[PDB]
């Protein structure tokens, strides 16, 4: 079998350089070309460049000609991609594939590059529940808003995972350099507020988990 | 016979490989000057 | 630089039917094309190679065909594991131009949305900013228009819409919207409301709010 | 294999006016094209030969013109005998690719449809099957949507729609729809109704029926 | 004879935004194209030469780009003096084919029209002919349909519509319509009215008139 | 600087010929080509033909091959365009431009050619004002209709130009060989008919200016 193993995610401020590893296994490393593909979230996809490990030559694109530099090592059967002058628009998902008949036969697991100047900040949950002056209707949706957490993302537990069916996990969007998310779950007014609903974020990086009651 | 570099520009200093030749294309007018250079081999310029 | 157009971006067919996706290029590619299948969060997977021949491990339900500059991909029938974003590649000339992509979803009837506006928290004003929110749930199709009007106005930019794609269970979508700004503008007026316009109904649903309630 | 696209399939102009029909191919045909006229139930008839020259016996109202890959057919004026399906041929290369075709009809104002549902016959249940029918008449334009709903559902397949084209007298259309199945499902419920949605009116006409009346 | 299509004819973007206009030809022009700017009543002015390079005296907000047969013109940002009709030229082969043109206007909200019908003058019947008029003002967007109906009929030809483009102050349009014919047909009937149909509202405004009032 | 000076407008009946002058200044007249461009009101634009003043050769189009004839004079640095067999569809706006790199670097001021068999006729204004039997509403629009004036166009003064803001000047459309125009201005019913509104056309050619009171 043929397996392509990449590295993990990277986080670095703009202006520095980053190197990404791709290691082939179960196949001759210097016999076939090794390509690279960028996917810009979420609709963009385009080809970057290829390298032949036997000679070491590189074939780049028009835009990525000066930004990326490809190297290879025949001893460890590993290909490298070095990026220079990293900006905010250079953060995307990178692929590692090989060329056989001219297509891409086998892909990689995928990697995430996030380039930003923000640092790790503890999130602060803001409660939102009905309501003052408005009893309409007998069935209302509940949730809580989360703001100012880096990086993405965090999971929101509800009553230690009591009911996951009607709750919806919304993706995060960057605002003012920080990620913001929301959650919505519907509860009838007959059982509310008889049982107190709880939303709790879990952030592994900042080691900050806040609990909130309503 | 050795390669004489007729095209030498300050913009080509980053890519020295473009010095070895000069482009030619379709012209819309009559008698454009493609290139010009000094004929002195011992002068600073293309002859170096 | 060979531009290869893939249209359209979104098309929906139910299960048990047939789907056709067209990938067209500018010049003759000599029947060299590769169809791809990429599930969200995963890597692309090869399906068709050379617009005709199949791969090893791919089911026989996938059949590519085409001639000249027009190439199609026929999938019959459709199942729950075949729903993904499909791509097309031109390896005839460098650089290799990837297709625009087509995201597949399942088609069903129309459902009326639900608009519920929420008050800001009482302790939310301690951070130095205020954000008003109204969330929508249980609607269809994708395209709608969010509307924010205070005394006959329209506010852009600073609004945002976070879409959520369909799942396997209820095949239903959701959306949320908000904006962030300073304190003094919040109490400039009183009543707050939002709505969403839809094509099949010229009169939408209105859910308002008031501060002094 | 040269694909030559003829668009669109249906266009309507009144009498005394001018009509333009475009037939476009993939490559250069060197101005070799033949326009055809085929009335229903009859054989095609040649009109234009080589995109320019006329035939013997054809009136001078038909004038073809074009350049490059775009070729048009101008007919002025329009009469009652010139209404038919027009075709275009490419004889430049083999195989000869015939056009998609354009069916002409006369344009008029809009008319409201008529929906009438009919009960099955009392002796119709002796054959071993039952079919419910509701027929429509006097409507316009072509595109509508037939709707069959029992307790908030939709039933496909097994429905069929038999269209009837326009005639010379009233220039009016008609449609019918039905379905066939076994006995036991018929009495599962009681009320029967059908309708047809139209673009200019969001609220259609409803004609219902009941078995125990 | 190289046909170069410029689409579409009308597109509107507000100030401070970005606008993209596409000019496409039939064959390869070798990146030879010239963008033009012509204000009403004035002569065209050159902007882009060769799809890339600029001129002397032209601001840097105008940036052309493109490859193959698809070429675009990007203007950022938009001001009040940059609103005009833009053109594209192919000087690669003779004859030089000029573009179709794109007229720019500023986008705003929707406004309801005003229909007011006017009686003919008492001394107007001395000339030998009569003309009935109803004028419209303060509407948007361009496309509407004028309607003249007397006892369920429609009268063409002889109607005319004089459009008036937008100005700098209120960014509002206007229209007028009338018809001219002999005396005896005028008193054939009594009540006179006109209206204008719009897309966002199926029920328009009606302003009628009567002779014997 | 380079300046292109054309002639004024022309009015001639169908069947005759017309010559249009274009004079270059501040540049060598025989060195560069001199083009011609027709603009059909309002959406049509196309190229006519070019001439090289040194040799005198002419390069025409397919349609304008037989209709137009181009000549040039090196002594006066002036180019000529002669049109033959003038019809109603031959009336349009003509341009005079020069060719340098293959584009048109400098244009002319523009000229107007009107080909019609109609003569000069004095206009007659027809008053239109609300109203008999209809008092609705409290705000109505006012104006007057103008018909039978040649050529276009005439200006309509309102109370010697008292209020130009709400009045709209509508373009003229040819009907039965003559031009027709209209005007609309809104006035409240509170101040009407307290002040008498007046519309007056001004036609320089026929020397006919009519005043009308309401």
């Amino acid at each position: 079998q043929v397996q392509l193993q990449q590295s993990g995610p990277e986080l670095v401020k703009p202006g520095a350089s980053v190197k990404i590893s791709c290691k082939a296994s179960g196949y001759a490393f210097s016999t076939s070309w090794m390509n690279w593909v960028i996917q810009r979230p979420g609709q963009g996809l385009e080809w970057i460049g290829r390298i032949y490990p036997g000679d070491g030559d590189t074939n780049y694109n028009g835009k990525f000609k000066g930004k990326a530099t490809l190297t290879a090592d025949k001893s460890s059967s590993t290909a490298y991609m070095q990026l220079s002058s990293l900006t905010s628009v250079d953060s995307a998902v990178y692929f590692c594939a090989r060329r056989d008949y001219g297509y891409f036969d086998y892909w990689g697991q995928g990697t995430t590059l996030t380039v930003s100047s923000a640092k790790t900040t503890p999130p602060s949950v803001y409660p939102l529940a009905p309501g003052c002056g408005d009893t309409t209707g007998s069935s209302v949706t509940l949730g809580c808003l989360v703001k100012g957490y880096f990086p993405e993302s965090v999971t929101v537990t509800w009553n230690s995972g009591s009911l996951s069916s009607s709750v919806h996990t919304f993706p995060a969007l960057l605002q003012s350099g920080l990620y913001t998310m929301s959650s919505s779950v519907t509860v009838p007014s007959s059982t509310w507020p008889s049982q107190t609903v709880t939303c709790s974020v879990a952030h592994p990086a900042s080691s900050t988990t806040v609990d909130k009651k309503l | 016979e050795t390669i004489l570099e007729v095209n030498n520009l300050k913009t080509n200093e980053t890519t020295p490989m473009q010095r070895l030749c000069f482009p030619v294309s379709v012209q819309s007018k009559t008698g454009e000057l493609c290139a010009a250079f000094r004929a002195d081999p011992g002068r600073d310029g293309p002859w170096q | 630089d060979i531009q290869m157009t893939q249209s359209s971006s979104y098309l929906s067919v139910s299960l048990g039917g047939r789907v056709t996706i067209t990938c067209k290029a500018s010049d003759h590619i000599n029947n060299w094309l590769a169809w791809y299948q990429q599930k969200p969060g995963n890597a692309p997977r090869l399906l068709i190679s050379g617009a005709t021949s199949l791969e090893t491990g791919v089911p026989s339900r996938f059949s590519g065909s085409g001639s000249g500059k027009d190439y199609t991909l026929s999938i019959t029938s459709l199942q729950t594991e075949d729903v993904a974003t499909y791509y097309c590649q031109q390896y005839w000339n460098s650089p290799y131009t990837f297709g625009g992509g087509t995201k597949l979803e399942i088609k069903r009837a129309d459902a009326a949305p639900t608009v519920s506006i929420f008050p800001p928290s009482s302790e939310q004003l301690t951070s130095g900013g205020a954000s008003v929110v109204c969330f929508l749930n249980n609607f269809y199709p994708k395209d709608i228009n969010v509307k924010w009007k205070i005394d006959g106005s329209e506010r852009q930019n600073g609004v945002l819409n976070s879409w959520t794609d369909q799942d396997s269970k209820d095949s239903t979508y959701s959306m949320s919207s908000t904006l962030t700004l300073t304190k003094d503008e919040y109490e400039r007026h009183n009543s707050y409301t939002c709505e969403a316009t839809h094509k099949t109904s010229t009169s939408p649903i209105v859910k308002s709010f008031n501060r002094n309630e």
